[PDB]
Protein backbone atom coordinates (compact mmCIF):
# COMPACT_ATOMS: atom_id res chain seq x y z
CA UNK A 1 0.00 0.00 0.00
CA UNK A 2 3.13 2.14 0.36
CA UNK A 3 4.21 3.69 -2.92
CA UNK A 4 7.45 5.66 -2.63
CA UNK A 5 8.47 8.12 -5.32
CA UNK A 6 12.13 8.22 -6.30
CA UNK A 7 14.19 10.09 -8.89
CA UNK A 8 17.19 8.54 -10.64
CA UNK A 9 20.04 10.08 -12.61
CA UNK A 10 23.00 8.68 -14.53
CA UNK A 11 26.46 10.22 -14.70
CA UNK A 12 27.42 12.47 -17.60
CA UNK A 13 30.35 11.89 -19.97
CA UNK A 14 33.09 13.99 -21.58
CA UNK A 15 34.40 13.96 -25.15
CA UNK A 16 37.40 15.61 -26.81
CA UNK A 17 38.34 16.68 -30.33
CA UNK A 18 41.26 15.11 -32.16
CA UNK A 19 42.76 14.79 -35.62
CA UNK A 20 44.91 12.47 -37.71
CA UNK A 21 47.26 13.14 -40.59
CA UNK A 22 49.37 10.96 -42.85
CA UNK A 23 52.98 11.85 -43.60
CA UNK A 24 53.73 15.31 -44.96
CA UNK A 25 55.69 16.48 -47.97
CA UNK A 26 57.75 19.60 -48.65
CA UNK A 27 59.31 21.11 -51.76
CA UNK A 28 63.00 21.29 -52.65
CA UNK A 29 65.12 22.86 -55.35
CA UNK A 30 68.63 22.12 -56.61
CA UNK A 31 70.85 23.59 -59.32
CA UNK A 32 73.78 21.55 -60.58
CA UNK A 33 77.02 23.51 -60.63
CA UNK A 34 79.39 23.40 -63.61
CA UNK A 35 82.83 24.25 -62.21
CA UNK A 36 85.71 23.98 -64.66
CA UNK A 37 88.89 24.57 -62.59
CA UNK A 38 91.02 23.61 -65.59
CA UNK A 39 94.00 25.47 -67.04
CA UNK A 40 94.93 25.35 -70.71
CA UNK A 41 98.32 23.60 -70.79
CA UNK A 42 100.43 23.07 -67.68
CA UNK A 43 103.96 22.14 -68.78
CA UNK A 44 104.42 19.05 -66.64
CA UNK A 45 107.78 17.46 -65.87
CA UNK A 46 106.56 14.21 -64.37
CA UNK B 1 31.08 -4.98 -15.29
CA UNK B 2 32.12 -4.39 -11.67
CA UNK B 3 28.95 -3.88 -9.59
CA UNK B 4 28.38 -0.88 -7.33
CA UNK B 5 24.98 -0.39 -5.63
CA UNK B 6 24.15 3.32 -5.22
CA UNK B 7 20.68 3.19 -3.72
CA UNK B 8 18.25 0.50 -2.69
CA UNK B 9 15.06 -0.09 -0.75
CA UNK B 10 15.22 -3.86 -1.00
CA UNK B 11 16.17 -6.88 1.07
CA UNK B 12 19.77 -8.02 0.90
CA UNK B 13 18.82 -11.23 -0.85
CA UNK B 14 16.92 -9.42 -3.61
CA UNK B 15 19.78 -6.90 -3.93
CA UNK B 16 22.26 -9.70 -4.60
CA UNK B 17 19.93 -11.38 -7.03
CA UNK B 18 19.53 -8.07 -8.91
CA UNK B 19 23.29 -7.68 -9.35
CA UNK B 20 23.85 -11.31 -10.35
CA UNK B 21 20.83 -11.28 -12.70
CA UNK B 22 21.84 -8.01 -14.33
CA UNK B 23 25.43 -9.23 -14.54
CA UNK B 24 24.33 -12.37 -16.42
CA UNK B 25 22.09 -10.25 -18.69
CA UNK B 26 24.95 -7.89 -19.43
CA UNK B 27 27.33 -10.75 -20.23
CA UNK B 28 24.83 -12.41 -22.59
CA UNK B 29 23.09 -9.48 -24.31
CA UNK B 30 24.64 -6.53 -26.14
CA UNK B 31 21.54 -4.30 -26.60
CA UNK B 32 19.86 -2.63 -23.59
CA UNK B 33 16.36 -3.68 -24.68
CA UNK B 34 17.40 -7.31 -24.39
CA UNK B 35 19.37 -6.83 -21.13
CA UNK B 36 16.32 -5.13 -19.54
CA UNK B 37 14.02 -7.84 -20.82
CA UNK B 38 16.17 -10.58 -19.35
CA UNK B 39 16.31 -8.95 -15.96
CA UNK B 40 12.58 -8.14 -15.76
CA UNK B 41 11.49 -11.65 -16.71
CA UNK B 42 13.69 -13.35 -14.09
CA UNK B 43 12.15 -11.24 -11.31
CA UNK B 44 8.53 -11.84 -12.47
CA UNK B 45 9.27 -15.57 -12.24
CA UNK B 46 10.98 -15.61 -8.86
CA UNK B 47 9.56 -12.61 -7.04
CA UNK B 48 6.12 -12.35 -8.77
CA UNK B 49 5.04 -9.58 -11.13
CA UNK B 50 4.96 -6.72 -11.90
CA UNK B 51 8.62 -5.78 -12.41
CA UNK B 52 10.11 -3.10 -14.64
CA UNK B 53 13.72 -2.71 -15.74
CA UNK B 54 15.56 0.17 -17.38
CA UNK B 55 19.17 -0.26 -18.50
CA UNK B 56 21.32 2.46 -20.02
CA UNK B 57 24.21 4.86 -20.08
CA UNK B 58 22.37 8.20 -20.11
CA UNK B 59 18.98 8.84 -18.55
CA UNK B 60 17.02 10.28 -15.69
CA UNK B 61 13.77 8.98 -14.32
CA UNK B 62 11.04 9.68 -11.88
CA UNK B 63 9.14 6.60 -10.90
CA UNK B 64 6.91 5.19 -8.15
CA UNK B 65 7.86 1.91 -6.57
CA UNK B 66 6.59 -0.51 -4.03
CA UNK B 67 8.38 -0.34 -0.66
CA UNK B 68 11.19 -2.86 -0.31
CA UNK B 69 11.35 -3.47 -4.08
CA UNK B 70 13.73 -0.86 -5.50
CA UNK B 71 17.36 -0.91 -6.51
CA UNK B 72 19.54 1.34 -8.59
CA UNK B 73 23.08 0.21 -9.38
CA UNK B 74 25.81 0.25 -12.03
CA UNK B 75 27.67 -2.49 -13.86
CA UNK B 76 30.72 -0.67 -15.02
CA UNK B 77 29.43 2.36 -16.83
CA UNK B 78 25.85 1.08 -17.36
CA UNK B 79 23.06 2.01 -14.89
CA UNK B 80 20.25 -0.45 -14.08
CA UNK B 81 17.02 0.55 -12.42
CA UNK B 82 14.99 -2.42 -11.14
CA UNK B 83 11.74 -2.12 -9.21
CA UNK B 84 8.25 -3.45 -8.69
CA UNK B 85 5.14 -1.37 -9.40
CA UNK B 86 1.72 -2.86 -10.22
Amino acid sequence: IRWETKSCQTASIATASASAQARNHVDAQVQTEAPVPVSVQPPSQY
Amino acid sequence: RKAVIKNADMSEEMQQDSVECATQALEKYNIEKDIAAHIKKEFDKKYNPTWHCIVGRNFGSYVTHETKHFIYFYLGQVAILLFKSG
